[PDB]
């Protein structure tokens, strides 16, 4: 059914590696060979995506890129930038942001207390990251919703590859909650295809105090947190050859010599006492 | 458009996650009918084990010593399930196919400790022409969960002087693999690889087909993986540190001037 | 030995 | 008034001088021997150490030991005399009044930079001090800002693409396969003939009989094939007792074990596909860069025949619209000290030496965020 | 033991006096497990001293003597030789093994040939060898009561097999590439 074809389109393109949309889409469109059934399937599978990329877009005339996300999405293909406190309209197949309109409760200072905080993080650790602090009342409670991107695409050096990362705090007072999930995706394509991707939660608590240094505790954490799983990774690269890589196949025999091809009988002798 | 449909195919099996490719590959067919007979004989896929309950070793499938809807084992010469007219290599060629069957499984046991294995043979004008699968999987632990697949195609140029032949091997290799640790969160890596070459060595008592083409693989193989973990130590490994430093770096002034004195002297020098 | 020790 | 001193000092051989020059004034082994016997003769002098060439010159009596082992000081108490003797027996100058330049092969623990800066400070006084990496200075004696440099000592090897001065630090691949383990499996292969040199001292036998008569071949199942049908690469070499030796098959097996290192048991690559992977772990707009200016350095390149095979297996490596050329110039062993007397010796470096007072404000850690 | 039995006023230099001096060796001498401490109890008492015949009927006495001829194994040093003595010759040749096997070798490390039957080897060589390798490491010094013939039992072992029957170089390949034949088959 057409259905079903246009549900296998959304499982091709909804894993379409990070920077690679457009290149999965076209091949998708041409493969399904019908642009009405996927201009009426897939405009959801295509919103889907730019959410879980977290897809930073430029509003024009504004001072910084805003993060696509859930946390913003408010129906009709609008979202939020909380920092100007602005919505728009935004093209899903385009990545074009449009109608900027005036959007503006208690969150406000908690949502500056932390931004500038946050933005300070990105400024020190970031080279070309992104990030926003979303907010929201869950059952009444205060919950600060902060998010960071950072994405290098370079397809003329054959590599796309991204970060991205998501935290939650709510007000529990004198104490509160710290949620985090740390998320990879990278891919290299120079005659041959190598991807790593790679999740990560993250979970501790914090103690109160006025909001400001409050928010000095919630990017003290952050800051050791990345920290810690960025350097987890980089040793596990310098670890995998000889444990992980090495259990799957061994880059040399326990010989230490490449096989002598001539001598092939006598490597059975020992599993003959095994069974002698 | 057709050409135009399945070189577009063919690039999505570029742009996708490794581990299921077995899965995507069948959707890709699901959603199109018309490339059945391509896909399954262009791009790769990982093998599929079946069970001998002739003599009771594991063996795997392909598309070369297959007839019909059913797959010779190496290890029998006898299709399952049971045909009464399938193809069979010459008697020249059962001998030679025992003794790489032999040797693949002692290369087997040396380097990957464990899996399974299997070798074909068919013949052409002036020679025979091979191919050397092999599979292994995680051994149940976690930080092993994942699977190597080695796919190796041989052609044999007997020149009629009987002195020496002309070899050439194209293989391919899928690799996926899982890692998980308290401080390492879970890694997913994976890919694939494909690579060729050639050789031109003499052939004698001292140095038969079997032996020949057991230097061939295991050097082939040597240089894939070699490589292969120089994309993960290579680039998926500083393009995840280029995305943050955990260090504010400084400016550069007198490194840069250092720099600058050095190219002007050479300027001169050189 | 021939050279280095007698053997 | 005051010239800076250059010291090398990597695994081997100790080089130092005066920058400034075009050679390095004392070049010695970097070795310290103690007496393995007891004396019986007085009036005639005793030492408990020798150190440098002495150490050499009196091998016959010694157990040498090499302060430095593959790239990483080991023990530091005789890293001090080896010091001491280069600072107050070759260069007949207190050091208490000279900067001074050290090289290190990258990728080294920040230990051994830290310990080497705080020795060099309060154990000889020095007014200031720098460290640079060893294989970027090479690219410097050259002439080139730009290009591959393979730096090959006698004890560490290393590739280190270098852009405009500055070195690309995620391309520096490290090899711990250089003519000690060389010298080693020369040993080992000559144990073939009935040839045991096993003690000490013997290893220098070895060590000058490859530097010597080892050769790496263009094509090495051919040279096998044509040292198996004749003699014709039979070379003899008369040890320092009167004996005469003589090497067939061993001349190019023994330094071929760079290129294939599975020979000697290692499972890392050769020297040419570390090269190569060098080249190809950065960009690819300076890629090319890198394959016509690949740069030779060290002892261990000094094999006659390596630049046409190390040649062959790079253009057999790389595509083929790339053009390769291997730099390899005549002088490679010293290229190391000769590219710190440049550096020394410019007048816009002064301004980057670890002053005393700097190192007593800031601690040895300094050295961490002064040297690249 | 040639050299160090002058010392009590015995002089052996005959070859066929060598073979007098060997029969002492292996009826006598033993491995100590501290050669300092046995020293020491050496000089304190004359407890160790042994009395042995030649063929002649004198009554030798070696007592000091015993522990320092098997000592030269631990020390070649006693012998003006450089290297290392037999358990750091077998600790580096393990450390030399891949890092996942060296588990199972520290578990296995068997003695075998005739002047390994030393009184005491087997506790000096596993003091030895776990004073070396680290204290997680378990350290299993297997001496068969019948390592003086370990080898031809082995060698025995494998002729009788099955699968040896086609290891064994023929006179017709011998005839095919000559005495060099020898490199290639066996390893
Ligand atoms: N042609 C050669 N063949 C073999 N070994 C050589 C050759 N040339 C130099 N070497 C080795 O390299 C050493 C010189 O290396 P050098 O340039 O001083 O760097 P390092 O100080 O790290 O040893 C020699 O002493 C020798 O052991
Ligand atoms: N208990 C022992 N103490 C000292 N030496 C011994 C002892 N048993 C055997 N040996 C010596 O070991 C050697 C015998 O070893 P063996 O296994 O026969 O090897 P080989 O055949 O090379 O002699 C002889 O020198 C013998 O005197
Ligand atoms: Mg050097």
């Amino acid at each position: 059914s057409d259905e079903e074809k246009v549900r296998i389109a959304a499982k091709f393109i909804t894993h379409a590696p990070p920077g690679e949309f457009n290149e999965v889409f076209n091949d998708v469109r041409l493969l399904l060979n019908n642009d009405n059934l996927l201009r009426e399937g897939a405009a959801h599978a295509f919103a889907q995506y730019n959410m879980d990329q977290f897809t930073p877009v430029k509003i024009e005339g504004y001072d910084d890129q805003v993060l696509i996300t859930e946390h913003g999405d408010l129906g009709n293909s609008r979202f939020l930038d909380p920092r100007n406190q602005i919505s728009f309209k935004f093209d899903h197949l385009r990545k074009e942001a449009s109608d900027p309109q005036p959007e503006d409760g208690g969150l406000k200072s908690w949502r500056e207390s932390c931004d500038s905080a946050l933005r300070a993080y990105v400024k020190d650790h970031y080279s070309n990251g992104f990030c926003t602090v979303y907010a929201k009342t869950i059952d009444g409670q205060q919950t600060i919703i902060a998010c960071i991107e950072s994405h290098q695409f370079q397809p003329k050096n054959f590599w796309n590859g991204r970060w991205r990362s998501e935290w939650k705090f709510t007000i529990t007072p004198p104490s509160a909650q710290v949620v985090g999930v740390l998320k990879i995706q990278v891919h290299y394509y120079e005659d041959g295809n190598v991807q790593l991707v790679s999740h990560k939660d993250v979970q501790d608590s914090v103690t109160v105090s006025n909001e400001v240094q409050t928010t000095k505790e919630f990017i003290k954490i952050i800051e050791s947190a990345e920290n810690e799983y960025q350097t987890a990774i980089s040793e596990n690269y310098q670890t995998m050859s000889d444990t992980t890589f090495k259990a799957l196949r061994r880059q040399l025999p326990v010989t230490r010599t490449k096989i002598d091809w001539n001598k092939i009988l006598s490597y059975k002798i020992g599993k003959e006492m095994q069974n002698a | 458009m057709s050409d135009q449909q399945l070189d577009c195919a063919l690039d999505l099996m570029r742009r996708l996650p490794p581990q299921q490719i077995e899965k995507n590959l069948s959707d890709l067919i699901d959603l199109v009918p018309s490339l059945c007979e391509d896909l399954l004989s262009s791009v790769d896929q990982p093998l599929k084990i079946a069970r001998d309950k002739v003599v009771g070793k594991d063996y795997l499938l392909c598309d070369y010593n297959r007839d019909g809807d059913s797959y010779r084992s190496p290890w029998s010469n006898k299709y399952d399930p049971p045909l009464e007219d399938g193809a069979m290599p010459s008697a020249r060629l059962r001998k030679l196919e025992v003794e790489a069957n032999n040797a693949f499984d002692q290369y087997r046991d040396l380097y990957f400790e464990g899996g399974v294995s299997s070798v074909y043979l068919w013949d052409l004008d002036h020679g025979f022409a091979g191919v050397i699968l092999i599979k292994k999987a995680g051994d149940g632990s976690k930080k092993i969960k994942g699977c190597w697949d080695s796919i190796h195609v041989v052609e044999v140029q007997e020149k009629s002087s009987g002195r020496t032949a002309h070899y050439k091997l194209t293989s391919t290799v899928m690799l996926w693999l899982q890692t998980n640790k308290s401080g390492s969160g879970t890694m997913n890596l994976g890919g694939s690889l494909t690579r060729q070459m050639e050789k031109d060595e003499t052939v004698s008592d001292c140095s038969p087909h079997i032996a020949n083409i057991g230097r061939l693989v295991e050097d082939m193989e040597n240089k894939i993986r070699s490589t292969l973990n120089e994309i993960y130590f290579g680039k998926t490994k500083d393009i995840v540190n280029g995305l943050r430093s955990v260090q504010t770096f400084a400016d550069k002034s007198k490194q840069e001037a250092l720099k600058n004195d050095l190219v002007e002297a050479l300027k001169r020098k050189q | 030995w021939x050279a280095x020790c007698p053997a | 008034d005051i010239a800076a001193l250059v010291v090398d000092n990597g695994s081997g051989m100790c080089k130092a001088g005066f920058a400034g020059d075009d050679a390095p004034r004392a070049v010695f082994p970097s070795i310290v021997g103690r007496p393995r016997h007891q004396g019986v003769m007085v009036g005639m002098g005793q030492k408990d150490s020798y150190v440098g060439d002495e150490a050499q010159s009196k091998r016959g009596i010694l157990t040498l030991k090499y302060p430095i082992e593959h790239g990483i000081v080991t023990n530091w108490d005789d890293m001090e005399k080896i010091w001491h003797h280069t600072f107050y027996n070759e260069l007949r100058v207190a050091p208490e009044e000279h900067p001074v330049l050290l090289t290190e092969a990258p990728l080294n623990p920040k230990a051994n930079r830290e310990k080497m800066t705080q020795i060099m400070f309060e154990t000889f006084n020095t007014p200031a001090m720098y460290v640079a990496i060893q294989a970027v200075l090479s690219l410097y004696a050259s002439g080139r800002t730009t290009g591959i440099v393979m730096d090959s000592g006698d004890g560490v090897t290393h590739t280190v693409p270098i852009y405009e001065g500055y070195a690309l630090p995620h391309a520096i691949l490290r090899l711990d396969l250089a003519g000690r383990d060389l010298t080693d499996y020369l040993m080992k292969i000559l144990t073939e003939r009935g040839y045991s040199f096993t003690t000490t001292a013997e290893r220098e036998i070895v060590r000058d009989i490859k530097e010597k008569l080892c050769y790496v071949a263009l094509d090495f199942e051919q040279e096998m094939a044509t040292a198996a049908s004749s003699s014709s690469l039979e070379k003899s070499y008369e040890l320092p007792d009167g004996q005469v030796i003589t090497i067939g098959n061993e001349r190019f097996r023994c330094p071929e074990a760079l290129f294939q290192p599975s020979f000697l048991g290692m499972e890392s690559c050769g020297i040419h596909e570390t090269t190569f992977n060098s080249i190809m772990k950065c960009d690819v707009d300076i890629r090319k860069d890198l394959y016509a200016n690949t740069v030779l350095s060290g002892g261990t390149t000094m094999y006659p025949g390596i630049a046409d095979r190390m040649q062959k297996e790079i253009t057999a490596l790389a595509p083929s619209t790339m053009k390769i050329k291997i730099i390899a110039p005549p002088e490679r062993k010293y290229s190391v000290w000769i590219g710190g007397s440049i550096l020394a010796s410019l007048s816009t470096f002064q301004q980057m030496w670890i002053s005393k007072q700097e190192y007593d404000e800031s601690g040895p850690s300094i050295v961490h965020r002064k040297c690249f």
